[PDB]
């Protein structure tokens, strides 16, 4: 487990150096910059039990054809599995977001995620949908640009938070497929 | 190129091979099975203390090395001890699907899920080893009557083997002595209702996985649930 | 060539030109991977097995007493040899880096390219069957390698 | 009684370590935001009796089939046990702005509370349609400071999204 | 396990009310001195190491009788195990110290070794030197007349918050016998 | 490796939640204290082995004898090869206040110690001959501020507090 | 308690087994050696106020650097306890001569050694250096015999490997 | 194989130490005691197709109820399948006295034996009638040594007591 206070520390380790002082800009501007990245996150984990609601059943409108036989979302014990694993990829999405690293995920949830479900079948062009629908909901949290839930927050700039939402969730598609 | 055996110098196939992927997919499903219990564990964000490493300047690092060094046994067994803890984790892994045919689909496919279930099972319902000591000697002398018992699949021949193997370097298992005697301290002070599920679980824990028909033997555990507590399955020697 | 050819017209184009019957088995095995420098063989034993049978394919690049032919030979000049030796591990390392849809296509071929040009009897289709890249590794005969 | 520094020692208990300087610096925080939210209690738990009249029927507007004959909410000694029982979900988040950890939450509205609902046959959804409007009825200026209803707000709709 | 927040409201449920205004008598004043309780833990863990050689051996020099044949802590086995379990009474008070209620120890700890010291040997009469000493340096390490060591300060009051250690150090006599 | 955040990030990953507002408040105190607690990173990374100088020969000031044979430092790359740990030491308690969790000095350097210094023959307290001149070198206002400096002692003792 | 005899009976103890041809057949070979380790389970014992002077101050003439204030070793009632501690190490190697193993040095003396010498903060070879003057001082034609000067200096390095 | 050596270094094996002093005269005694129980090998080798059939024979003679139609020794092949099996316990006892303990005995020749015998219809009471005509025959001036007598001896009744 890592994160970006401790990036620096395997960084400047392998080449035997220190944190220097043209270094902190990163993790200066990360304190103040600290003070939005707390506004991100309750923004999106109060809404969270919907989120995966809203964007499985968005694999539902999208594909009806999941839900006949033959498909891997028929049965009622299969979809709770579904939603299940459908708010276990942003609780750790999440945790990246307070961590700034990428080595939150892939050594607890991608390695080996893309070999787990080939002997099981799961269709891993479905699970992109999965994931997708639920980053749009991401970004429109973020920026406060989803229709139906206005919450109050303080001004200035948040564009930076949302761009990194995107990098971590397509990542998670992208060692699926 | 030739062969590997003749006229050609250095290794090939970094490629994995369909068996290779078979125990990915088995480690992968056993690190969730692994996580899954230890949720039911810890069941709010303050820990129960049963998740206590260690406790002086020392044992909590003292317990890895011993950890995956035991490991390491489990992966430097014979042909004969791997091909029979194979067949024999599955089964009592079937018994805890209860009356789940979905369950058994996937235990029969994987085995190490097939290991790693059966025994974080035992630690979720807290009806293992160290986690319920008895009142008094009337079942002290009970509890720790079939513990002479299960050994006696350790060393078969009188020769020990390195199931219940301690320590691999100076000085390792008198920090494992100290460490368990303050788990025997920490199975002493647990909760009301805690302890009066230990107990009522244990006496359930051998009448599915052990007794299998003797009516009698449901005496024993009803009125004694530490001996059926310390009962295993013939995989560890020990 | 003639227990490959689908016409009877193809039948005779082999028959009269010996070059074209020639390169026509040599360029079956490119397309349909059943080379020796296609096939990765899956286990320890098929990689022994593979061992043993081209022993007896490099036993026929030399001559009936024992010394070298003229067929197998890997140089001519100053650091050629070396040089054919660092050439050959990137095809080994491009050989085992194809998809995972083209390992089966050629799975099943090599097993098929064993037991319709070599093998007659049911044991000799039993290691086609069972290790593909053992039947792989079965030439043709007219090279010395 | 899950709370902000008992979840902190613990691991130092659960490893086996002493307090270091990092174990005690997650604290420095608890002093500016644990005040934060400390007027916000007592502006809330002054009138936890009033506004329990628009909290309550704000579900019976919704669901007003809840006093059919045979149900849930249909009679008066049902409908004195649903106005006596609206406000101890909030005496729940009373105290989680004291200690500002999530304590009685997950104490006492987690364990078997998604199975008496169905086994006591009241709809879990109806407690949805009577908090949320609660939750739903912020006027920063005339409630309280700015942030007071930003971590308080987090709470109520917390109890929405792990009830159902 | 609780805290000194924790504490005061399970009362509070048990007769049911709402914290009242009345209530932040207790609460105004323990954020407002919150800095200087951690102000003091930093000098209990900076003498962790030294503190088991400071009262236990101040024990064998009031007694030689437990070094010879004849002790109960004769071997090193022992010998250990006395100061080894000396200082996890300085671990599991640090917890306790910051959380302004023993809920951290008196279950894990208090409850239990009273028996637990029963069946050893272990004196009742040595059972009581290392806890006062231990207290009565922190009593010291909280009010620096450390005779040979005065650390870094931001200087003013601390002795108020040195009421409980002596607050916390006698209810392990009052249970234990 | 352990950070300010690691333990409560697996406080709600071993829980398997999202993060609620109890580590919420976690990171409050992880800003408040930058401040000044990366203030001595690269003032001692612009001054680290002006230190090295000044302590590593402090610990033979005290245990002058170590240049006799039989015991390690009796020839010039020995001692030479004592500068390079000493400057270790400070490397990564160096890492430490600015990774904020005490993770890579226990990652790396103090765990495993005892089992490599039995081995190789060195005694744990010629280390903290070192160590111990270092904090009463440090000046309150002089070098750091206090604040600042209450970070730089409380980790160095803590090093002797596990050395020991 | 680990001697030869103490072995093979918790040997076959476990195993279901009552003691066979090769369980006392390994005590057979332990009646003759016991006459020549025996031999020189005495010769310490009565002679042993010899090594317990000499060697303990030989112990400081290459450990010398004790004797200043700050450190534990300075003063005579820091050796009136000093040299006590080596009374408990001549006797307990006399005990192991009496047994056939190392059972009441690793049960006495190993079992909390590593911990209370550095949490006293002793440095563990001094505690050693006593123990190299004590090894080729036995000389064969006088003090022991050949065959009994090899196995109580058997038992010797045991305390020598064991410490560090 | 449980030998003489082998008992101990699994014993300090798991325990994860040396070779030590409880191991240094435990096997002593494998020289001055096999200088007798190899004595009794080369007496047996070369006299085993003597042995073996005296000991076939006496079974038939004591229970001749197997020859019936329906029991273990009705036909020729019977017969044979018989002094087949007392030449194997006459080579696994004598590689037993090359061992030195149980070894070649427990492992090969009585684990599971009361499986295989119940399940074929084996009297094991014939077994030990086959085995203890031997057990007396031997003649301490005229077969062997009497240190080698008690030798070969104890290795059958081991036997007798496995099966019975
Ligand atoms: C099927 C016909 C179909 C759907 C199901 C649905 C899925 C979907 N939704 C969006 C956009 C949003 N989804 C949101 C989630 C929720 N909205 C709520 O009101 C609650 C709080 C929550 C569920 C518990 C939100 C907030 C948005 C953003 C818009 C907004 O301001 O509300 C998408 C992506 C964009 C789109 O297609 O509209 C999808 C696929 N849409 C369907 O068509
Ligand atoms: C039930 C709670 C729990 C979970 C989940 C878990 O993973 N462990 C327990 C409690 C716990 N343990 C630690 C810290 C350590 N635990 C170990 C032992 C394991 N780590 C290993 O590498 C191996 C070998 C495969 C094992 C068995 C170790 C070595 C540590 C680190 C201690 C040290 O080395 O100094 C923690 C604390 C984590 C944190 O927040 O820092 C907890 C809660
Ligand atoms: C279950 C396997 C077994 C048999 C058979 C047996 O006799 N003992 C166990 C394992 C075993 N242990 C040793 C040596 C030691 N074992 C301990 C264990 C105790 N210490 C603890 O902290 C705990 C947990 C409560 C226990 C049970 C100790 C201290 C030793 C001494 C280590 C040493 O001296 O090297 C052995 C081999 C030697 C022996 O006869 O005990 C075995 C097989
Ligand atoms: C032809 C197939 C051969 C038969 C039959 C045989 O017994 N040996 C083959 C011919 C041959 N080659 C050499 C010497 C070299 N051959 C080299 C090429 C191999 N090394 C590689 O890395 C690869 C690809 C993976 C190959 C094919 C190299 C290089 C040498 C060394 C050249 C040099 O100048 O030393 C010989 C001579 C005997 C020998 O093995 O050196 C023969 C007969
Ligand atoms: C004659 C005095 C006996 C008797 C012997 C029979 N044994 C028969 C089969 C048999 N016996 C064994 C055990 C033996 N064979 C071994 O290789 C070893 C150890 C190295 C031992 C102890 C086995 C395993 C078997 C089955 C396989 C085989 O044929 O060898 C047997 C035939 C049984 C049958 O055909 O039904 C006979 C007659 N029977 C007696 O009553 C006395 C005791
Ligand atoms: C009866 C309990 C078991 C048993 C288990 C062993 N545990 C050993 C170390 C160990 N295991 C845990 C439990 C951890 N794993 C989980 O799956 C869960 C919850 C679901 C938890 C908390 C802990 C905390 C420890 C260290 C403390 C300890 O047990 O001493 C272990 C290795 C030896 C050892 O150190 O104990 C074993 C063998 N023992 C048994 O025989 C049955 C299978
Ligand atoms: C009216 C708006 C509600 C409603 C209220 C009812 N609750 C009934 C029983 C009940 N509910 C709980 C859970 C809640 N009440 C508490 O007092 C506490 C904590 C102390 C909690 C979490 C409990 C514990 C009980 C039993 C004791 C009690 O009366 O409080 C109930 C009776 C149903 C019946 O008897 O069948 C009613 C009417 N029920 C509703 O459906 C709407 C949403
Ligand atoms: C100097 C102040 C000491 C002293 C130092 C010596 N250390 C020697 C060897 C050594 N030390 C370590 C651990 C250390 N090196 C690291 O890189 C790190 C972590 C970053 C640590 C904690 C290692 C791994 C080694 C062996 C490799 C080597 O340094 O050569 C040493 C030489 C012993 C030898 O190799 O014979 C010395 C002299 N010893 C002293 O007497 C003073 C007090
Ligand atoms: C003298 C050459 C040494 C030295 C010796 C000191 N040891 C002190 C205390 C001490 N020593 C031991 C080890 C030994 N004594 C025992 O009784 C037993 C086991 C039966 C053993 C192995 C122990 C366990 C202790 C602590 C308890 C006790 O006093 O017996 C000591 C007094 C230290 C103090 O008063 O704090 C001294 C001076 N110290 C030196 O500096 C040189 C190297
Ligand atoms: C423990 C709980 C806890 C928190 C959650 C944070 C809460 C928090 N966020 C901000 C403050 C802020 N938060 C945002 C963030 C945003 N503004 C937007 O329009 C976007 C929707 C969103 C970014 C995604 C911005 C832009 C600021 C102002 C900059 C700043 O004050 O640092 C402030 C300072 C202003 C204020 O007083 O409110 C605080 C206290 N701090 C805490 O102590
Ligand atoms: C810690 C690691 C971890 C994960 C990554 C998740 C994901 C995950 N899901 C399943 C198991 C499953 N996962 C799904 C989910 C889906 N199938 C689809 O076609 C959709 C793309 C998707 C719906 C959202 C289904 C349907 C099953 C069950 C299949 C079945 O019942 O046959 C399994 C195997 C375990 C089991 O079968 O019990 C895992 C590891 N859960 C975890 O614990
Ligand atoms: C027979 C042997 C014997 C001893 C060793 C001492 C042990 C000892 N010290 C103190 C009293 C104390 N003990 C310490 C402890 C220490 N001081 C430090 O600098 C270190 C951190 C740590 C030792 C490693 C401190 C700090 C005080 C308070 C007075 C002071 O030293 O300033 C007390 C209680 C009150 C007193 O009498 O002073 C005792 C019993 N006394 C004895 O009778
Ligand atoms: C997270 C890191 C962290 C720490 C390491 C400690 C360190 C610490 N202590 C105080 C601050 C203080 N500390 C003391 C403490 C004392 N005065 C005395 O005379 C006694 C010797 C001693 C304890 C008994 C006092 C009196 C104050 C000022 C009053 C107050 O802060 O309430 C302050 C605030 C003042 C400042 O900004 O410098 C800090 C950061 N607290 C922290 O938050
Ligand atoms: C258990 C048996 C046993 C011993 C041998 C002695 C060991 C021993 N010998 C001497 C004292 C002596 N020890 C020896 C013996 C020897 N000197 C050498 O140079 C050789 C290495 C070795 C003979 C081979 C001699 C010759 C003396 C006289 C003075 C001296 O040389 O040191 C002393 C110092 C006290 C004294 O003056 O007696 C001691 C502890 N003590 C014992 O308890």
């Amino acid at each position: 487990m890592l994160d970006a206070f401790s990036r620096v520390v395997v960084n400047s380790d392998a080449k035997a150096a220190y944190v220097g002082g043209s270094d902190l800009q990163a993790l200066k501007s990360f304190i103040a910059d600290g003070n939005k990245r707390l506004d991100a996150v309750n923004s999106i984990v109060s809404n969270a039990s919907c989120m995966v609601s809203d964007a499985v059943s968005g694999m539902i409108c999208e594909n009806p054809g999941l839900i006949s036989p033959g498909g891997n979302c028929y049965t009622n014990r299969r979809m709770a599995a579904c939603l299940r694993d459908g708010e276990i990829i942003l609780r750790y999405v999440s945790y990246a977001l307070l961590a700034g690293d990428a080595s939150v995920l892939e050594d607890r949830c991608l390695n080996g995620l893309k070999e787990t479900y080939i002997a099981l079948g799961v269709p891993t062009n479905s699970s992109i949908r999965a994931v997708s629908i639920m980053k749009a909901q991401a970004v429109a949290f973020i920026t406060n640009t989803a229709t139906e839930r206005k919450m109050s927050f303080a001004a200035g700039d948040c564009t930076s938070l949302a761009s990194e939402v995107a990098s971590y969730f397509d990542r998670v598609g992208a060692a699926i497929s | 190129q030739t062969g590997l055996v003749n006229s050609k110098f250095s290794a090939r196939m970094a490629k994995k091979t369909a068996k290779q992927t078979k125990n990915k997919v088995d480690e992968y499903m056993a690190r969730s099975v692994q996580r899954q219990y230890k949720q039911a564990a810890v069941a709010t964000g303050v820990y129960g203390t049963q998740c206590t490493e260690g406790t002086v300047k020392g044992a909590a690092e003292a317990s890895r090395s011993a950890a995956l060094s035991r490991q390491f046994r489990i992966k430097q067994r014979s042909a004969f001890s791997k091909a029979h803890d194979l067949f024999e984790f599955r089964k009592h892994a079937i018994i805890a699907a209860a009356g789940c045919s979905y369950e058994e689909k996937m235990v029969t496919r994987f085995p190490k899920l097939a290991a790693a279930m059966v025994l974080g099972q035992t630690e979720m319902m807290r009806t293992c080893s160290r986690y319920v000591v008895p009142e008094s000697v009337e079942e002290e002398y009970m509890a720790a009557s079939v513990d002479k018992q299960m050994k006696r699949r350790g060393a078969p021949g009188g020769v020990y083997s390195l199931s219940c193997a301690e320590g691999v370097a100076k000085g390792q298992a008198e920090i494992a002595r100290v460490s368990a005697l303050g788990a025997a301290y920490r199975a002493a002070s647990k909760s009301a209702s805690a302890v009066t599920a230990e107990r009522y679980n244990s006496m359930a824990y051998g009448r599915v996985h052990f007794a299998h028909g003797c009516s009698y033997e449901e005496q024993q555990f009803n009125k004694y649930p530490a001996a059926a507590a310390a009962m295993r399955s013939d995989s560890y020697g020990y | 060539a003639l227990i490959l050819a689908q016409n009877d017209h193809q039948e005779k184009q082999y028959i009269k030109y010996p070059k074209l019957a020639a390169a026509a088995l040599m360029a079956s095995t490119e397309v349909t991977r059943a080379c020796q420098r296609y096939a990765v063989p899956e286990s320890i034993e098929e990689e022994f097995l593979a061992a043993s049978v081209d022993k007896v394919n490099k036993m026929r690049g030399t001559t009936a007493s024992g010394v070298y032919k003229s067929s197998c030979v890997e140089g001519n000049a100053k650091g050629q040899a070396e040089q054919a030796r660092v050439a050959a591990l990137a095809v080994a390392f491009r050989s085992a880096q194809k998809s995972a849809s083209q390992f089966a296509a050629e799975r099943y071929a090599q097993s098929k390219y064993g037991r319709d040009l070599f093998s007659s009897t049911h044991f000799e289709e039993g290691y086609a069957n069972t290790y593909p890249a053992m039947a792989a590794a079965k030439r043709a005969s007219s090279y010395g390698y | 009684m899950k709370s902000v520094i008992t979840t902190v020692v613990s691991a130092a208990d659960a490893a086996g370590r002493f307090p270091s300087n990092s174990d005690l610096e997650s604290i420095q925080g608890n002093i500016q935001r644990s005040a934060a939210r400390l007027e916000a209690a007592e502006k809330l738990a002054g009138n936890h009796e009033a506004v329990v009249k628009e909290a309550g029927d704000a579900c019976f507007a919704k669901y007003a089939y809840l006093k059919n004959p045979g149900e849930a909410g249909e009679n008066q000694e049902k409908i004195n046990k649903c106005y006596r029982d609206v406000d101890h979900y909030m005496r729940l988040v009373n105290y989680c702005l004291v200690v500002g950890g999530t304590g009685p939450l997950d104490e006492w509205g987690i364990a078997g509370a998604r199975e008496v609902y169905r086994t006591l046959n009241l709809p879990t959804s109806a407690y949805v349609a009577s908090i949320a409007y609660t939750r739903d009825r912020l006027c920063v200026p005339r409630d309280m400071s700015a942030q007071a209803g930003v971590e308080f707000s987090a709470y109520l709709d917390y109890l929405i999204n792990a009830l159902s």
